[PDB]
């Protein structure tokens, strides 16, 4: 049933505040080990 | 820097003391004004001979050429990066 006629995204009405930060906490364990400058900060 | 381009000869400063009636600086140093311009040194130190008076010779003190980089204020790793622009 190929339908053109209603619209799909309707997930962003129930977005709370916290949507896209619990989404990194969630996608924080498939992401790859971060490089390193080889200095704590610029200030170190 | 156009005031450092030139050799400059004056005298050690004398006596300014206070005139009693106006609180003015009174002195009694007639070459307490002179500056002389010259362009070199040696043109100084020839001129200072021929007058008879004993000098000393600073040394001109240049600014020592830079190493300038604006990419080094965003390096990857060194302690040059700037925290704010």
């Amino acid at each position: 049933p190929f339908d053109n006629t209603t619209y799909k995204n309707l997930q962003h009405h129930d977005y709370s505040t916290y949507t896209f930060l619990d989404l990194n906490l969630d996608l924080s364990k498939f992401r790859m080990p971060q490089p390193s400058s080889g200095r704590e900060s610029p200030r170190h | 820097v156009n005031n450092t381009k030139k050799w400059k000869m004056e005298f050690d400063t004398r006596e300014r003391w206070e005139n009693p009636l106006m609180g003015w600086a009174s002195t009694a140093d007639p070459l307490s004004n002179l500056v002389l311009t010259f362009s070199t040194k040696e043109d100084a130190i020839a001129f200072a001979e021929k007058n008879g008076w004993s000098y000393d010779v600073e040394e001109r003190k240049v600014p020592k050429p830079k190493s300038k980089s604006y990419g080094a204020n965003f390096s990857w790793n060194k302690r040059t990066r700037v925290s704010t622009k």
